[PDB]
């Protein structure tokens, strides 16, 4: 994701 | 009434605002007390204290 | 730390020191729980090989209380990048467990909200380390901590030859010769209310240390709450  | 803005809520540590009231909190390893302000260790190096 | 002071024995027991293969000190951590120290992605980069050392007071001799884990896993942020230090954060998840006693202990993850309204308004946190005592000096063989005063994020555009981002906090001073300095990096920001220490910082980047109109820069751990979380999950 774009919190991974 | 209780609000977060004044001595955070009477709350000990977490104090948020859920549908117009005040709610306490603790972190991991604390329970809320019986009074739902105060925030009791669950065992002896609980977070953020010192020891002593 | 340039300036500040010794940590009292118990004063500091969040900190966790990464040591390298010759067991020598080149960042710092700050203990979540038995099995999980929280840290700067960037250190990572700077042996090949290390451990982790909690409780120690003194890095030039064994003095009892000192503990060394093993790391298991590393739990790098994947947006981590050296062209600005934005996601400059890791969690280190240990083979055994870290036994609390004297001057080891976890320090608190604050709820998201609440820290981003409450701590991140008070007026200063505390950051530790065993890092470089004046820019270009030498380490600490003693743990030190600094109060730093929060600066707010337009004061701190201002003062900065590179890019702030919203992972990003700044604190310390314009003048006073006090900061956090190499080798600290990874080390705890706490900020303390109502008595209890809440993680709110990792020790990241600056412009020198203590530099005349220059702060500290810090991973803004409210940021990453969930991110921490999720890494006790892998
Ligand atoms: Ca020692
Ligand atoms: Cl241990
Ligand atoms: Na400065």
């Amino acid at each position: 994701d774009e919190d991974s | 009434r209780k609000l977060c803005s004044l001595d955070n809520g009477d709350c000990d540590q977490f104090c948020h605002e859920e549908q117009n009231s005040v709610v306490c909190s603790c972190a991991r390893g604390y329970t809320l007390a019986d009074n739902g302000k105060a925030c009791i260790p669950t065992g002896p190096y609980p977070c953020g204290k010192q020891t002593l | 730390i340039v300036g500040g002071q010794e940590c009292k024995d118990g004063e500091c027991p969040w900190q966790a020191l990464l040591i390298n293969e010759e067991n020598e000190g080149f960042c710092g951590g700050t203990i979540l729980s038995e099995f999980y120290i929280l840290t700067a992605a960037h250190c990572l980069y700077q042996a090949k090989r290390f451990k982790v050392r909690v409780g120690d007071r003194n890095t030039e001799q064994e003095e009892g209380g000192e503990a060394v884990h093993e790391v298991e896993v590393v739990i790098k942020h994947n947006r981590f990048t050296k062209e600005t230090y934005d996601f400059d954060i890791a969690v280190l998840r240990l083979k055994t467990p870290i036994t609390f006693r004297m001057n080891v202990a976890p320090a608190c993850l604050p709820e998201r909200d609440w820290a981003e309204s409450t701590l991140m308004t008070q007026k200063t946190g505390i950051v530790s380390g065993f890092g470089r005592t004046h820019e270009k000096g030498r380490q600490s063989t003693r743990l030190k901590m600094l109060e730093v005063p929060y600066v707010d994020r337009n004061s701190c555009k201002l003062s900065s030859s590179f890019i702030i981002t919203q992972n990003m906090f700044c604190a310390g001073y314009d003048t006073k010769q006090e900061d956090a300095c190499q080798g600290d990096s990874g080390g705890p920001h706490v900020t303390r209310f109502k008595d209890t220490y809440f993680v709110t910082g990792i020790v990241s980047w600056g412009e020198g240390c203590a530099r005349k109109g220059k702060y500290g820069i810090y991973t803004k751990v409210t940021a990453f709450l969930k991110w921490i979380d999720r890494s006790m999950k892998t």
